[PDB]
């Protein structure tokens, strides 16, 4: 632990909170959207969707359904993806807030007694 | 002597650390029980007496007051430490300086989210009131997104106004040492970010803008300088004339 | 420790005192001994101390680690003293070096609790201030003469909140930081450009273009230091073609601020390079404008001048 | 600060002596100067106090920031026992503000300093503990009456572990939250109705009935908070009927919260209003059912009785 | 005895943090105040006086050495704290090792942006 | 006296964390040396001594027990604190009461996975 | 802190607990990075042993360094070389517990006490990648590697 360490911690997992939050926000827009056109076109980091594809990975019609399919998909799982992490920092700054108090009332403490046992051996 | 017979005095203590050092040095030589980082009990008794002193007077007592400007440095960014914590209750407000503002191009490196005034309007003009309370408001929310800023890659128009809005006041807030404008020069610079005049204009020139812009209102406007002060706000004829100026203006400037 | 606080004023005393036009004095004061005979065998084959005349231009106190502590809190005064005179009755421009000024302070602290005192915060002793205040308002310019002082300041435990290098800071004009993370990366001298002063960092003094390079410098390194932790965990891919355009010339002017030293070159493995300062912001201005955006980072890793980083470019296909 | 502190604490003198006799005690413990004074002159002017006719509700003790520790430390137990004489003398219920008590603590901590004693965790004396219990105890519901005691707290570091705080906390029953975000929404008081909490808030003493109400406006107001994302982002427009209820009642509720002030009267040009605890549970019980909404937010709005909000509305149309 | 008659030796001093808990016990019973972390006030000189003893001496004074190498035990890898940092400032350059290191399979556990030699290539052979 | 009389008590010390703050004010005010949280050296056996007895007699004692319900108050769930591992290391389990699940509603808030019994099974009902 | 600080230097094998550990459910809770021993050496113990076990505290040291990444975006965006290390880890940290005779009160099972051969062996086959195949919790509170099997089976 160290008090300049958290502290840079806290900022930067306390703006990946945001960003992340805010990232969680434009996929559920893009996401709705496409949710909308979902069923109409049927007639005709982004979690684990390029890895899923990618791993079992080894005209016009059937472009644009797939393509659909796919936008709806990604954004689904980018949205959840946002959310969690976004989650996810949250309680570790949570965490590290109370491990930043901690160890501000303990270095208080110790150069207290420092100060102390110095003053009464004299 | 300035305070009681009806003058104003300014007093800048800089730094009030240092008069808490020497104070502490002489407390555990005469082996007073020392305390948090070693210093006395009467530590804070030591400032209070000082800051309390500061004060502004009645008519029946001359009117006359004393203003205190303290000066207190902090070891990498704590406030909370055992000085800081005891000026920051005494007194009625801080202007907070931060190094990562420094660097970063924002001068005076002002904190504008922690700083504060609990006598806030009371003491500002109500030109500068009317411009700086949207300048507050806008700056607040610009704070919001601030972050969102680099990685939204599809902000909607309205989150992304906030953060046009948000740059091009933090530019106007940016100002060059030893030159303390008048407070009828800072409403029309701040009036030309807060009305959205500069919102098309690029960041990077908002600076040369508006050291000609203002060089210019000196110059050829000194009467809608003076109405500014007189009407004590912006009147509705200083509010077209403002609009005249900065539009032909910027047009020159981007010509 | 061990960051470059004495390879750095090793490389001063050869280019500004080597060609320095006046005596100089240096004072060991709490350091390495075998430093001290370095250096004296070092100056006696440059010529600035002669032993066969009087050409010698240095002189020299020492009271390094094996003193005890009443010698090592008092040397730095006895360097001083000689330094003082020089300025007095001559008026001549005097150069003083003192590795390392914290040794008066660490010194004191070793015999306070014997001299009866309460500690103070950090365990110091409580005249730290007044100690060191009396010391360094004796180091100065005056009307008389002028000194031009340089000392290597010790940071304990790498803290530069510790109450002794915290209380050094006001004494000065103009502070060289050095941080061990930089050094870490190989970036020597390892100075931190977001934490370095200097009072005649002036655009009415330095003149506009060299503040404007020199503040844009730190702007565009600041702009990155805040990323660094974000992308990290985040990621590169949502960065405009802007912002990770200005993250590449970050770290080009990250890379660009190394500079062989003559003195280090049994560390670095490289001929010492010395810029001047007109191709140095030369060089920054560049940088800044987008032009070597085609050159590779490691072309600007341990160079001297621009030209250098444009040829290392070259040399880097195979 | 700029929360409406200094009004609220105004009001409640002023209601507690109308609706129940006694009165109220302001301990000003290292109260600066400045803020003492127009703290006086806004009491003046807002009529709990007056420098005529015997009206005056509240009596100040301050123990201003340039006195030594020992002065800071007692000026609490001085304002104690100014109060003390309304309840055990004239039999009253007593009000007891005392601001702040983080500075109570603070003097202890300087005069243990300047006894010589040796400092516990984070720098606080000895006595902390101590120190604390003996003046809280003295503030309590005897046989002929009681005191009841409104204390601004200071947060040292936003650290609500601190020794200070966690002290304290052994000792409240309940916490007002003011908060600026409120303020913001023009909300009066700045009461944030989802941080504030009471001990006594349990239906073996304030009644099932009261219970009830009160869970339901706190889970309605935070469905709405949780609703507000969706709101945004998938639009206000696939709100199911159990959604769209849910954020027009939580609005009328919300806004219901607003009041008056009697004290606001001076500025405000309008007639302060002292809400009965029936109106209170029933008037919210009722937008609860959804009785009431059939009215527009603004009916709600800055009124008091439940009346009044039908009342407003029908002239709103 | 090796260094001032024309042979060279090697010292190992394992571990002087040791030796300074037993200083620190030692003084603290002759009841000298205790300062920072406890340990006496010249606990830098205790180690210091110590290691310039190891040396390299001209050939007027028979052209013998004694080289150290002092050993400080750190505690949850902390290179910043006082005594560490204490003796790093003492020595010419330190050898930092790490557990992390260690176990991914490292060893030696070297850690080569924080270790360093103050002597450089002078103290190699032309070859390496 | 239940205890040693073939009687059966139950005490209940609300709270041992208050208890150890007023012999902390007792120490420093004696001015005994403070170490952790400034606590005196002996806290722990202020705990132990006290709840040692509180035990089960066999039969030939006269079959008599006294159990004891000790109580801590933690900051912030922080249960790794001095006082709180203190009373672990002594008492025969715990039952762990969260400040999540009672926020939430859930009440008694206590964590079923934190809390434990060393020595209750034995006696826990067949029913049960 | 003072106490334990000291008291590593005088022993020979060290067996450090962990909070953390524990209450993941793993016992005994042992900190397969943090405990050692003076006889955990090639010529005393034999290359298989010593071997495996830096086998073992290898994958469990890059496991625990990803464990920073982790934490925020999951492990979503782990090269599948990653995700390899961190299957094993998970298989390693489970198959480390045991069951205690003196615990069956607390673990609800039989006691099991594994022959050193039977230790390396599982240990060996978990980084060969014999049972990548296998589900993690297969691998909790068992005996020898046999168990794990059966216990997978189980569980279907
Ligand atoms: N300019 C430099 N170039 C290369 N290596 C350097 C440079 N400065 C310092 N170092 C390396 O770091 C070590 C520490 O240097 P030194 O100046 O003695 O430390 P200190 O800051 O403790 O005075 C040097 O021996 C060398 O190995
Ligand atoms: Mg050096």
């Amino acid at each position: 632990a160290t008090l300049k360490d958290i502290t840079r911690r806290l900022k930067s997992i306390k703006n990946i909170q945001k960003i992340t939050k805010s990232m969680k926000m434009v996929a559920a827009a893009k996401y709705a959207r496409a949710e909308r056109e979902l069923k109409p076109a049927r007639v005709y980091l982004c979690g684990a969707i390029h890895s899923s594809v990618a791993k079992q990975m080894k005209l016009a019609n059937i472009i644009y359904y797939s393509l659909k399919e796919s936008t709806t998909s990604e954004q689904s799982a980018r949205m959840t993806a946002m959310d969690n992490a976004s989650k996810n920092a949250s309680e570790m700054i949570d965490k590290l807030t109370l491990t930043f108090n901690r160890t501000r009332q303990a270095v208080i403490t110790k150069e207290l007694i420092e100060i102390i046992s110095g003053a009464a051996a004299l | 002597y300035f305070r009681d017979n009806g003058k104003h005095a300014l007093i800048i203590y800089d730094d009030l650390s240092k008069q808490a050092v020497a104070y502490r040095q002489m407390s555990l030589l005469l082996r007073r029980p020392p305390g948090r980082e070693a210093y006395p009990g009467d530590v804070f008794y030591l400032h209070s007496r000082l800051l309390e002193r500061a004060a502004k007077m009645n008519d029946a007592f001359g009117g006359g007051s004393l203003t205190a400007l303290p000066v207190i440095e902090t070891q990498a960014g704590d406030v909370s430490a055992y000085i800081p914590t005891n000026v920051i209750s005494i007194t009625d407000g801080q202007i907070f300086l931060e190094t990562e503002l420094f660097y970063k191009g924002i001068r005076p490196a002002i904190n504008v989210g922690l700083s504060v005034s609990r006598v806030g309007s009371a003491a500002q003009t109500r030109a500068m009131k009317q411009v700086a309370g949207t300048m507050k408001l806008e700056l607040a929310q610009y704070r919001e997104v601030a972050a969102f800023a680099q990685f939204g890659s599809d902000l909607d128009a309205a989150t992304q106004q906030l953060l046009s809005r948000g740059v091009r006041l933090t530019e106007l807030l940016k100002q060059g040492q030893y030159s303390p404008m008048a407070i009828e020069e800072q409403v029309a610079v701040i009036y030309a970010g807060v009305r959205g005049y500069l919102d098309k204009l690029e960041p990077s020139k908002i600076t040369k803008f508006e050291n000609a812009f203002l060089s210019h209102v000196i110059s050829q406007h000194q009467a809608l300088l003076g109405k500014i002060r007189t009407d004590g706000k912006i009147s509705e004829e200083s509010d077209a004339k403002l609009k005249e100026i900065v539009t032909n203006f910027l047009a020159g400037f981007e010509a | 420790a061990g960051v470059g606080k004495t390879v750095l004023i090793m490389e001063l005393i050869n280019n500004v005192a080597k060609a320095h036009g006046g005596y100089s004095v240096f004072a060991g004061v709490g350091e390495r001994t075998r430093e001290g005979n370095d250096l004296y065998h070092e100056m006696i084959e440059s010529g600035v101390i002669n032993l066969k005349d009087a050409t010698s231009k240095v002189a020299l106190v020492y009271g390094q680690m094996n003193e005890p502590p009443g010698a090592r809190a008092r040397v730095a005064l006895t360097g001083l003293t000689v330094a003082e005179y020089f300025r007095d009755q001559e008026g001549q421009d005097v150069l003083l070096f003192i590795d390392n000024i914290f040794r008066f302070t660490q010194a004191g602290s070793e015999v306070s609790a014997l001299l009866g005192r309460i500690p103070s915060a950090v365990g110091y002793q409580p005249t730290l201030a007044t100690d060191m205040g009396t010391m360094q308002e004796r180091i100065t310019t005056t009307k008389k003469g002028s000194i031009t002082s340089v000392q290597a300041i010790y940071v304990p435990a790498d803290d530069l909140t510790d109450p002794a290098p915290a209380t050094t800071f006001a004494h000065l004009d103009a502070t060289t930081v050095l941080s061990r993370a930089i050094a870490e990366l190989g970036i020597y001298p390892a100075v931190d450009p977001l934490d370095s002063t200097s009072r005649i960092m002036d655009p009415n003094i330095v003149g506009s273009e060299h503040y404007d390079v020199a503040r844009g410098v730190q702007k565009i390194l600041q702009d990155y230091k805040s990323l660094q932790d974000i992308i990290a965990i985040l990621g590169m891919d949502e960065l405009s073609e802007e912002d990770k355009l200005t993250v590449s010339r970050a770290r080009k002017i990250q890379r660009f601020l190394s500079q062989p030293f003559q003195v280090a070159e049994v560390f670095t493995g490289h001929l010492g390079k010395l810029v001047p300062l007109k191709e140095t912001i030369k060089g920054f201005q560049q940088i800044l404008a987008g032009e070597y955006d085609h050159l590779p980072e490691q072309a600007f890793y341990m160079v001297g001048p621009i030209e250098e980083a444009v040829a290392k470019a070259d040399k880097l296909a195979e």
